[PDB]
């Protein structure tokens, strides 16, 4: 809900997500729904973001409606802030535990310690039930099970009523007699040595000794209590495993990269060439969170959020089956409402006005094969 | 007589020399002056260096030797008229030190400027390095302390203490001169990117702002010639 | 013109220059003249200089007495500061546009975020005819011709007088009246409150007013005029394609080397192990922009500086024919003017005196072979 904001081009080129999978659309309170999916990180990151040395993998959500119960970068869980490589693909997982009923737009999303949020595509999922319903246990190496919701509320709320009311009793004791003004008047006329006395210091003296002695008891006793404590677990974890994706092959070069102002539409054109051994078909072409599709080559089945989706709004000059070894030049436009209602037209307004995507090829077996695309992007005004 | 035709040759001196020296950068920039380490840049440049320091030094001391030497000792004695003749003069050398300051401050310095924003570089004592720092700068640095000299020995009103407005508008410029260390240091080793912006460049910056007493040197200068001329007329 | 004053070990080891070649050396006012090679970023970067994450392709030259039309790393335009990597060979290409008549040392040179300018070897380029002749033709997105010369030239004088006539106009407004020592004393003798009387307030109220609307409406006339307006592209631009050299057959060890202070000439003892199949022989000794060559081996043919080629300076104590597999030591001097005239002797006053260069191997059939070699450098005094 933190995107249609920032710049096109660095929508474009930061981190593309694809094969992003949901596996509840709709959940009951306490009940949890899992979002798989892959980000490559691309390979001309933008010199304002600082590379991903220090990145975390977040949800983007309004709150707490979900709890993070796990996250996952390859096949291990990344509670604390992780290290990612430009140029590499990382699959992820992340599980979700709903906490609070409604209709929430739930997004996949990188934060970059340098650069900000990176956020990827969201989608809408709905939560019914009672929020009071909603439990959070954990089970401690201490041999206790807490639940999350509730644990040292009690506590934290003794301590603090505890102390202010120390405060409260102490500014109430100097001030049942008068405060501002006949005070004023007699440290000002003349030296006042009488609104100090004892047996005033007595109770100061008391509060400041009650107060130290309160201190280090509550201390001890909140370590013979909880005997074992360990410190806040954290630092940047290293050694993410990437997916070690096949080398494509397929090579296309983009020969220029246009889009009407104003218009919904963007159009480039592509030198395509088959390696190996079937004939290809372009299926998709996803940009930033867009994907656009040719329906005649591919269909989405995985619930990808509709605003997102193009079922059709990629057009290929001539798409027919290219055969191994063939290299021809098509005309790709790219059309939908979503490349205006994401602002991605508003690239004109941008100081870096470059693009970047991934395109899906597809053979008849089924097969598809992903290459990676970045080029100028022209406006076009007449 | 009162304000007489010394103001004219105060202007052109500047103006004709100055425009000589631009004529001179603008004929040797090029051509015996970008490479450092040839001969010719030894005989254009690093001649003219040697010969504007001594000159310099030479002219400095002549002209505040004289100024101090012949400094008026019965000061009690100074009709109005003379006072005012004098005050006239003294309003003469600002105007020489204002003159100079703008092109040594403002002229020479965004010349540095167009200079090593364009060329390689190479030295400490680039052209631009000879005409700014060492000639413009001492120029204006002399005209300065002749005016101070020449207010404090011949003006009552200067005299009898040195004035805290008049000091700082005439050491505070000056000091841009041994900032030049500061700059030196502010690029062959801190900051090697041609940026004018960078904090090596405060200590100018810094010393410019120093000129900003100029406002409480005039409005003294106004009380010394309103002292028994002021009028009447003027408030009356 | 810049360098012979920086460090002889930093020119060294910073970047190679190798393969350059000029279009032309003499050329009309309006004429292309090109500039191609290769540059190899040395992997004993010093750390003084920061690592060229980003650098920029530019052009060593008193002023724009040539444009730069285009420029090139790799085949790509690089407009914009760009980012290399250690150890990596890449091709460059500049186009230049005479504009300025004269002799001019025209230098390719690359540019360091972090370390500054790092100059390759520069040529004398003629320039005839006249600077009026020049033309800079430029066509907008919108459909326009301009000339780069004086496009908006007049636009920006009309406006800058414009504004300073506003200003002047003020000053004298209240200039006409006495300045200076009258109104101070009506400022000191009593309260002034009569050198600003109406209509000063509204002849200030006037001004203020419809200088606030003369910016709005200029503003909104200038918005008018040229509806398309985009902002100044910037960014470092990523993944610029380095060359895939092939890996030498010529391993070269370093058993010490020396130059005798005073002197003009280098020695240093190389250990040449020839892998392959072909007989090899040494042929240049490339250290700083310097090319010392052993006439006998090679020659120049295309028209590098003669006071940065040393056509003979090359002397191999024995530069017979290596066969493959064969290891043998030979005692390598580079001697040349250029020695001292480009204070490579001077490494005596640097504070890292280690050098660095590239070596090229040339075998009977005239293919040559790329090895870098990188040492201490010993001074020699008696
Ligand atoms: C506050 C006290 C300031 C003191 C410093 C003053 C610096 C003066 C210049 C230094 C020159 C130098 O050092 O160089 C010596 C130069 C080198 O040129 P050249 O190779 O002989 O060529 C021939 C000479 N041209 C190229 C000038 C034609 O030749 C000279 O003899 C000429 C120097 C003339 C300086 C006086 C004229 C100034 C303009 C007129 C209004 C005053
Ligand atoms: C208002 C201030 C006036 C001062 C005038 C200068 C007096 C110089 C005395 C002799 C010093 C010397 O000869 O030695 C200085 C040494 C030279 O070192 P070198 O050339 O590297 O090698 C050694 C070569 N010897 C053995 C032949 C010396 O150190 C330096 O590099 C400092 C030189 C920069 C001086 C900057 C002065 C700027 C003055 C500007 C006036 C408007
Ligand atoms: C009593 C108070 C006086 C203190 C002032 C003393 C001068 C400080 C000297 C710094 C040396 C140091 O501390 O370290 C030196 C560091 C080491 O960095 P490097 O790894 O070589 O970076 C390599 C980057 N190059 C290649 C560009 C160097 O270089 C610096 O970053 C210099 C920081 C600038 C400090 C000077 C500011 C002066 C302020 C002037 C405004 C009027
Ligand atoms: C090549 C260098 C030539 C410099 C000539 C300096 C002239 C001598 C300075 C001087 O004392 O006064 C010159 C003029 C007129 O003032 P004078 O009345 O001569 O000064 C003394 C005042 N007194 C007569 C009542 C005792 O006062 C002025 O306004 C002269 C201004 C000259 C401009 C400053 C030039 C400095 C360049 C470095
Ligand atoms: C370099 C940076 C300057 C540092 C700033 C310190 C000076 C600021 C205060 C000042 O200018 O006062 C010194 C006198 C003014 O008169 P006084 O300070 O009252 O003392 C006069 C007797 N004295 C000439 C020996 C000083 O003024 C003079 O007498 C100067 C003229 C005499 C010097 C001429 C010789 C110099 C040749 C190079
Ligand atoms: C208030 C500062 C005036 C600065 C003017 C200036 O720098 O002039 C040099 C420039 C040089 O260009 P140009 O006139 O074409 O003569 C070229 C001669 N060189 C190359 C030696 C400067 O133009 C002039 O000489 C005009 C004269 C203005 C008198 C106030
Ligand atoms: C009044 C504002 C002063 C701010 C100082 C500043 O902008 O410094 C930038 C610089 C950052 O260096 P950077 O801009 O990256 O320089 C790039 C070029 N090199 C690496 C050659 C210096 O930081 C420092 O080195 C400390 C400055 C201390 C000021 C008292
Ligand atoms: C002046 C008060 C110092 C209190 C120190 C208490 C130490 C208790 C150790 C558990
Ligand atoms: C590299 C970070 C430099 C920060 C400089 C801060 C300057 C503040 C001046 C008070
Ligand atoms: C107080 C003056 C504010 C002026 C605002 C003008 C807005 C014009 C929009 C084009
Ligand atoms: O004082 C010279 C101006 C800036 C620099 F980059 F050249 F250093
Ligand atoms: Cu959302
Ligand atoms: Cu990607
Ligand atoms: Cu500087
Ligand atoms: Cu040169
Ligand atoms: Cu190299």
């Amino acid at each position: 809900h933190g995107e249609k904001s920032q710049a096109a081009f660095m929508r474009m080129r930061t981190i593309h997500w694809y094969d992003l999978s949901w596996s509840k659309e709709k959940v009951k309170i306490n009940e949890t729904v899992e979002i798989k999916g892959k980000f490559h990180v691309f390979e001309g990151w933008p010199e304002t973001v600082d590379e991903p040395d220090v990145a975390f993998l977040n949800v983007g959500m309004p709150g707490p409606v979900f709890i993070r119960k796990e996250s996952y970068i390859g096949g291990q869980l990344v509670p604390r802030s992780v290290r990612l490589e430009i140029g590499k693909t990382y699959d992820f997982r992340v599980v979700l535990k709903a906490r609070r009923p409604g209709d929430w737009h739930v997004h996949t999303m990188m934060n970059v310690q340098g650069g900000g949020p990176i956020i990827g595509p969201g989608k809408w999922i709905t939560v019914e039930g009672s929020m009071s319903e909603f439990r959070n246990p954990v089970t401690t190496l201490t041999g206790q099970t807490v639940d999350l919701e509730n644990y040292n509320e009690g506590n934290t709320y003794f301590w603090h009523a505890f102390w202010f009311a120390i405060g409260v009793a102490w500014i109430g004791y100097w001030s049942r007699r008068p405060i501002f003004i006949p005070r004023l008047l007699m440290v000002d006329a003349g030296r006042a040595d009488e609104l100090v006395s004892a047996t005033d210091r007595k109770v100061a003296m008391g509060f400041l000794a009650a107060t130290i002695l309160i201190v280090v008891m509550a201390m001890s006793s909140a370590n013979s209590k909880y005997p074992i404590t360990i410190p806040l677990q954290a630092g940047t974890m290293r050694g993410m495993k990437p997916l070690e994706l096949p080398a494509p092959t397929v090579s296309v070069k983009v020969e220029d990269a246009t889009y009407r102002v104003p218009g919904r539409a963007m159009r480039m054109k592509l030198t395509i060439t088959n390696h190996g051994n079937s004939p290809i078909r372009l299926g998709e072409f996803y940009t930033a969170s867009v994907r656009f599709l040719d329906s005649d080559v591919y269909k989405d089945t995985t619930g990808y959020p509709e605003d997102l989706l193009a079922e059709d709004g990629l057009s290929v000059s001539d798409n027919s089956p290219l055969a191994p070894g063939e290299t021809r030049t098509v005309d790709v436009t790219a059309s939908d409402a979503a490349w205006e209602v994401y602002r991605l037209s508003d690239i004109i307004y941008d100081p870096d006005s470059r693009f970047a995507g991934l395109l899906f090829f597809f053979d008849a077996t089924g097969n598809r094969q992903v290459v990676q695309i970045d080029a100028p992007l022209i406006p076009s005004f007449m | 007589l009162l304000d007489k035709k010394w103001l004219t040759f105060a202007l052109a001196i500047y103006t004709v020399f100055y425009l000589w020296v631009r004529w001179y950068e603008g004929v040797y920039g090029w051509s015996a002056g970008l490479d450092s380490f040839a001969p010719e840049f030894e005989t254009y440049w690093m001649n003219f260096l040697y010969t504007e320091i001594v000159l310099e030094i030479v002219t400095a001391s002549i002209l505040w030797g004289y100024l101090w030497k012949t400094r008026d000792r019965n000061l009690a004695a100074l009709t109005p008229r003379e006072e005012l003749r004098r005050n006239f003069t003294h309003l003469v050398w600002l105007v020489a030190y204002a003159w100079a300051i703008y092109w040594g401050a403002s002229y020479f310095t965004e010349q540095d400027g167009t200079w090593h924003q364009t060329i390689v570089r190479d030295t400490d004592f680039t052209p631009s390095h000879i005409i700014e720092f060492y000639l413009s700068y001492p120029i204006y640095i002399i005209t300065g302390f002749a005016a101070f000299i020449y207010a404090k020995t011949r003006l009552p009103f200067f005299a009898k203490g040195i004035s805290l407005p008049y000091l700082v508008l005439v050491v505070g410029p000056f000091m841009i001169l041994p900032n030049v260390g500061l700059n030196e240091w502010g690029h062959t080793f801190w900051f090697m990117e041609e940026l004018f912006v960078a904090p090596l460049h405060y200590g100018f910056v810094i010393f410019g702002w120093l000129a900003l007493a100029v406002m409480g040197t005039l409005t003294q200068t106004f009380y010394s010639f309103a002292q028994g001329g002021l009028g009447q007329s003027l408030c009356e």
